[PDB]
């Protein structure tokens, strides 16, 4: 479920991050290993990306 | 506070 919306923008600098834009939806938001950071898809995508820098969808 | 990302592994 948990679809999160993006605040603040972010370049992938590590291969398996994604690059995100403001206002964009990120689905199938997974948790993962790694504190600070979540697993999602994007643009036919998926992609681990800072978990600060959006916000949960409900 | 423009976020910043918490460094990796």
């Amino acid at each position: 479920m948990v679809d999160y919306i993006v605040e603040y923008d972010y370049d992938a600098v590590h291969d398996d991050e994604l690059t995100i834009r403001v206002g964009e939806i990120i689905r199938n938001v997974k948790k993962l290993q790694e504190e600070g950071w979540l697993e999602g898809e994007l643009n036919g995508r998926r992609g681990m990306f800072p978990d600060n820098f959006v916000k949960e969808i409900k | 506070g423009p976020p910043l990302p918490r460094p990796r592994v």
